Order: C-alpha cells, then sequence, then structure tokens
C-alpha cells in the first residue's frame, strides 16, 4: 500500500503568516491514465472533511486564493500565503491512484498565540463521592498557551503516576487558549491514609512551578 | 453538490455487526459511486469501499474485505454499509463520500466532494450506565464545576443554570476509563465576589440510560 | 475516452438456431472493475444481458489471459437481432464507466 506521510503533524503559526505542509508518498502515485490524483482536504473542528486541492495543484470551487499545491514525484507541498482563523483544523493529504485509497496521517494547524500562563485550581473529593468508595481529585489549568503543560501530583510530597487521566480543550475561538484538567483517581482507602495534595504545573508561560495543595480535612 | 445524511450513533457488543445509511439529495444518485472513510486516532482516515449504485459492484480495502458489505438502493438514493465481527478497535466516526463516475460527457479530477456528518460507532462490553454527578468546590476569581464519572456510553450534555450561565464554561472531552466507563469533567469560573450571591448548578443529561440530574454546587 | 474495451465484430449474421459469439476485449489497468453485457432496445434504452463477474441464452466467458471475453447467444431467434455492446465500469481507483462502439447482431431465417 501507498503510505502517505506528512511534515509537520502540529503546525503553529501567527495570524497573517505563511503556512506549509509537506506530503510524501512511499511510492509513486501517478495514475495508469497519467493523472496524479493527489488531494488535500481539510477537517475544520467539530465537522466533516472538505475538498481543498484536486490534482497536485487545482483549487476546489470555493476555496480562497491562499491555498495552493504543488509537487513532483514523491513530494507535494500545500501552502497558505497569509493564515486566516477560519484556516485552523486538521490538513491531510489523499492518493486516489492506487488500490487502496490512503490518507496521510493529519498536520493539526493551530493560531500561535502570545504566551499565557494558567490559572491552577484545586478540588477536594466530595462528601458524597466519598460515601461510594472512590475519591477523585481534580486539578485545573484555565487559558493557558502553548499547549505543553506538565502536572504532577504529588500525595504528602510523593509523586504519584498511575492513577491520573488529563484531557485537553480544543483552542478556543476567540482567545486561542487550551484549558486542561488533570484527575487523581484513588480509592478513598488510599486518600484517607494521606494528608496534604497537590499538584504542580510547569509551563512556557510561568517563570516558576505553581503548586496548589489542601489538606484532607481543613 | 448535493447532501449527504446519515443515520445516528451505534453501539454494539464486541463480535456484532452495524449497519450504517447514508441518504443522498440535491443530486443524481447514479451519476456517482458512494465510497465509506474510517476516522479512528490509532488509525487516521483510511478508506473502507465503494460501491456503483448502477451495477452494484463493489471494490473493498483488502483489510476488510470479508467482513463488509456495501450496497446500494438507487430508488431511494440511499447506500449501506455493514460491518460484521465488531472489535473494539472498530470504534471509529463513519463517513460516507460521494466521487463523480468519470463518462464520455464528463470528466471528475476529484475525489470526494461532498461528505455525510459522519456516524459513530462505539464497540464495547461494557452496559448502559447513567452518570454519578459530583460537585466540585474549592476547600477574585473562583472556579466550581462537576465531576460527571462512570457513564456508558457517549455522550452527555452538561449545561449551567439550564443554559443562562455560558461565560466561562469548559466541558472536557472524556475519557475512557480502565472500567470501560467514561469520565467527564465541567467547569465554570465565576466571580469570588458572587458564592453567596448566586446559585449555581449543573444540568447533566444522559439520553441513552434516560437520565437527567440537576446538581448545584 | 480512456482505455474502452473494444467489442467486435462490428457486424455478426448468423442463421436462427446457431450460436452467436461476440468478442469484447478489456485491457484493465487496476482490476476492481465489471464488465456488462448491454442490448440497446428501442431509441437508446439499455437492457442489462450479462455481467462479468457472477436469461442463460446469454454467457459470458472469461478466456486464460486477462483481456478476451467470449459473449454468446445460445439458439439466437429472429429477435435476438439488434444493436449491442460491452460496458466496463471501473470502480477504483477513480470511478469510470468506458462503453465499447455498437455492434450488430443480424439472425437470418433457416432454410
Ligand atoms: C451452442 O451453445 C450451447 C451451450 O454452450 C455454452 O455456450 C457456448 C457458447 C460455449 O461457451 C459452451 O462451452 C457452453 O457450454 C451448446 O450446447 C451444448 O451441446 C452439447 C451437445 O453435445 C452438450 O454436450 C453440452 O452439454 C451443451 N452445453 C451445455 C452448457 O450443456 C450447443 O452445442 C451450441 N451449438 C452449437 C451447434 O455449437
Ligand atoms: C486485470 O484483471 C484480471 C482479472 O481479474 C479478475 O477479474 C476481475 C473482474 C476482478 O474480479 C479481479 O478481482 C479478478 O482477479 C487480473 O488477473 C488476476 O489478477 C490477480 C491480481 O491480484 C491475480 O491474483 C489473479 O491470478 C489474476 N487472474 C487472472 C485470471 O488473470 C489482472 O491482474 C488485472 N490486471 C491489472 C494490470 O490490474
Ligand atoms: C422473441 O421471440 C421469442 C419467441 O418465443 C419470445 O421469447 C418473445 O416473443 C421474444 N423475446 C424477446 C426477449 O425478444
Amino acid at each position: 500500500d501507498v503510505v502517505m506521510t506528512q511534515s509537520p503533524l502540529s503546525l503553529p503559526v501567527t495570524l497573517g503568516q505563511p503556512a506549509s505542509i509537506s506530503c510524501r508518498s512511499s511510492q509513486s502515485i501517478v495514475h495508469s491514465n497519467g493523472n496524479t490524483y493527489l488531494e488535500w482536504y481539510l477537517q475544520k473542528p467539530g465537522q466533516s472533511p472538505q475538498l481543498l486541492i484536486y490534482k497536485v495543484s487545482n483549487r476546489f470551487s470555493g476555496v480562497p486564493d491562499r491555498f495552493s499545491g504543488s509537487g513532483s514525484g514523491t513530494d507535494f507541498t500545500l501552502k497558505i500565503s497569509r493564515v486566516e482563523a477560519e484556516d485552523v483544523g486538521v490538513y491531510y493529504c489523499f492518493q486516489g491512484s492506487h488500490v487502496p485509497l490512503t490518507f496521510g496521517q493529519g498536520t493539526k494547524l493551530e493560531i500561535k498565540r502570545t504566551v499565557a500562563a494558567p490559572s491552577v485550581f484545586i478540588f477536594p473529593p466530595s462528601d458524597e463521592q466519598l460515601k461510594s468508595g472512590t475519591a477523585s481529585v481534580v486539578c485545573l489549568l484555565n487559558n493557558f498557551y502553548p499547549r505543553e503543560a506538565k502536572v504532577q501530583w504529588k500525595v504528602d510530597n510523593a509523586l504519584q503516576s498511575g492513577n491520573s487521566q488529563e484531557s485537553v480543550t480544543e483552542q478556543d475561538s476567540k482567545d486561542s487558549t487550551y484549558s486542561l484538567s488533570s484527575t487523581l483517581t484513588l480509592s478513598k482507602a488510599d486518600y484517607e491514609k494521606h494528608k496534604v495534595y497537590a499538584c504542580e504545573v510547569t509551563h512556557q508561560g510561568l517563570s516558576s512551578p505553581v503548586t496548589k495543595s489542601f489538606n484532607r480535612g481543613e | 453538490q448535493g447532501q449527504l445524511v446519515q443515520s445516528g450513533a451505534e453501539v454494539k457488543k464486541p463480535g456484532a455487526s452495524v449497519k450504517v445509511s447514508c441518504k443522498a439529495s440535491g443530486y443524481t444518485f447514479t451519476d456517482y459511486e458512494m465510497h465509506w472513510v474510517r476516522q479512528a486516532p490509532i488509525h487516521g482516515l483510511e478508506w473502507i469501499g465503494v460501491i456503483e449504485s448502477e451495477t452494484g459492484g463493489t471494490a473493498y480495502n483488502q483489510k476488510f474485505k470479508g467482513r463488509v458489505t456495501i450496497t446500494a438502493d438507487k430508488s431511494t438514493s440511499t447506500a449501506y454499509m455493514e460491518l460484521s465481527s465488531l472489535r473494539s478497535e472498530d470504534t471509529a466516526v463513519y463517513y460516507c463520500a460521494r466521487e463523480g463516475i468519470t463518462t464520455v460527457a464528463t470528466t471528475y479530477y476529484w475525489y470526494f466532494d461532498v461528505w455525510g456528518q459522519g456516524t459513530t460507532v462505539t464497540v464495547s462490553s461494557a452496559s448502559t450506565k447513567g452518570p454519578s454527578v459530583f460537585p466540585l468546590a474549592p476547600c477574585s476569581t473562583a472556579a466550581l464545576g462537576c465531576l460527571v464519572k462512570d457513564y456508558f456510553p457517549e455522550p452527555v450534555t452538561v449545561s449551567w443554570n439550564s443554559g443562562a450561565l455560558t461565560s466561562g464554561v469548559h466541558t472536557f472531552p472524556a475519557v475512557l476509563q480502565s472500567s470501560g466507563l467514561y469520565s467527564l469533567s465541567s467547569v465554570v469560573t465565576v466571580p469570588s465576589s458572587s458564592l453567596g450571591t448566586k446559585t449555581y448548578t449543573c444540568n447533566v443529561d444522559h439520553k441513552p440510560s434516560n437520565t437527567k440530574v440537576d446538581k448545584r454546587v | 475516452p480512456w482505455n474502452p474495451p473494444t467489442f467486435s465484430p462490428a457486424l455478426l449474421v448468423v442463421t436462427e438456431g446457431d450460436n452467436a459469439t461476440f468478442t469484447c476485449s478489456f485491457s484493465n489497468t487496476s482490476e476492481s472493475f465489471v464488465l456488462n453485457w448491454y442490448r440497446m432496445s428501442p431509441s437508446n434504452q439499455t437492457d442489462k444481458l450479462a455481467a462479468f463477474p457472477e436469461d442463460c441464452r446469454f454467457r459470458v466467458t472469461q478466456l486464460p489471459n486477462g483481456r478476451d471475453f467470449h459473449m454468446s447467444v445460445v439458439r439466437a431467434r429472429r429477435n435476438d437481432s439488434g444493436t449491442y455492446l460491452c460496458g466496463a465500469i471501473s470502480l477504483a481507483p477513480k470511478a469510470q464507466i468506458k462503453e465499447s462502439l455498437r455492434a450488430e447482431l443480424r439472425v437470418t431465417e433457416r432454410r
């Protein structure tokens, strides 16, 4: 099967600047009729993919001027002359010259924004959940940028591992920030044998890591 | 152009089968082929197969050939897609997409100009269970929230003060826990001065289990 | 049209009772395809007679090479006379329908 590889996989770009995505095919994708059915699709957040570029360099109807494609052999490139806000999403290259038809793995285009330090909150386990035998501790990172952030849980200064899941929101359409929720899942047994619970947050917007804590009880 | 509308979400046990439809309108059905495409995080976008409505001819990706059947009813402009012997890894969004048939009267250089809205198929051994809603309160800006825990399947909808409170609300995507159940947190940022003035209530709606919970924080 | 199938002979005449065999040659490029045998009814309405793969008086037979096909009417009748053709339907990669030129079958009276 023809394998389609995209580069890069994450593309943050400032509003108004150019952007470029590379696509490489593991072999030639010339069709037996001589045509090269290389295509570029864009999947805006929460929507279906839509066709951008057909046959290597041809712009589909309704697609703005700033999009353009090019390539030769196994190397193809998608260029955006000026990145606009409505251009965020996942970009896929696609080949239709050989069966099976294959897509690239995707390139997420995000807006590069000025750095924003997160606001950190911590929530203790509730009365009502503790009566259910389980204990959940939530650490919230609100409205930060860039996406890369480290959250480490410490129970009585013991660094936890394996007992925490986390989820991040899509980049906000109005301020271009992310939000993250870390969830320390402990048995109520384990919860009631320790006292202090903290999450340490490392991020480019924080000159030094931030810690939010609470003592079980107080 | 035209339109493609697919059938609703589906949840099935491992080893079962699912059949999803795709209704076309706004264009001539027989002028086009109908493809089926899968999207899952472990898999990316992958092509399943294609049917030509007039002849009933089909072509399948060797990966799915043997456990997928694609059918089309030209009289009702509907294409179908039946996946048998479902595995947990078949959990994905399933799209249908048209492709212009090149003829001596018309030449099509592109593939997928119109797509359906997608159909969610979740394959799991878990059983339908409504969520346990718990408050998230701290021990000049305060944060409050709700922990929506141990529910199946997706989705739930969380609203604050019955839709009145939308500013500063963050509902995070659900994460599949080791128990095969989903967990989700929804938070909101309020001024600290309003902690004793206003009432802040979550509205958790879980249709598959017929569950509505109104939880105040 | 790109890589159409050919349908031969352009004019085939047989005596009523005999078998009539056409040759439709299709050199496929990538084998997700189906071949259909058609007869053109009053003022260009097409009737499907048989299809490869998959009335039993109309037989399609694939020959050893990957190109030639035999389309035979068994015991041709007087009203089998008409216009025939073969169409190739490539499903993937890149959907395309390509027809042959029309051929004529004439069925004459037996003495
Ligand atoms: C006319 O054809 C019939 C049926 O033949 C089929 O189609 C042919 C075009 C060819 O592809 C054959 O291989 C196919 O079988 C013939 O009927 C056969 O008659 C013989 C007589 O002994 C009999 O043994 C066979 O069983 C018959 N065929 C079948 C499928 O049962 C017929 O002989 C042909 N007419 C003449 C005179 O050529
Ligand atoms: C051109 O097509 C032939 C025939 O393919 C068969 O019939 C088609 C209608 C379709 O149903 C195919 O799936 C069938 O295989 C191809 O010949 C076969 O090619 C396959 C390649 O995987 C091979 O395994 C078989 O042994 C071949 N059998 C015969 C009888 O030829 C041929 O490969 C195709 N040519 C090109 C260039 O694609
Ligand atoms: C042709 O004639 C035959 C003779 O019985 C009969 O089937 C019918 O009248 C005609 N059929 C077709 C298909 O033309």
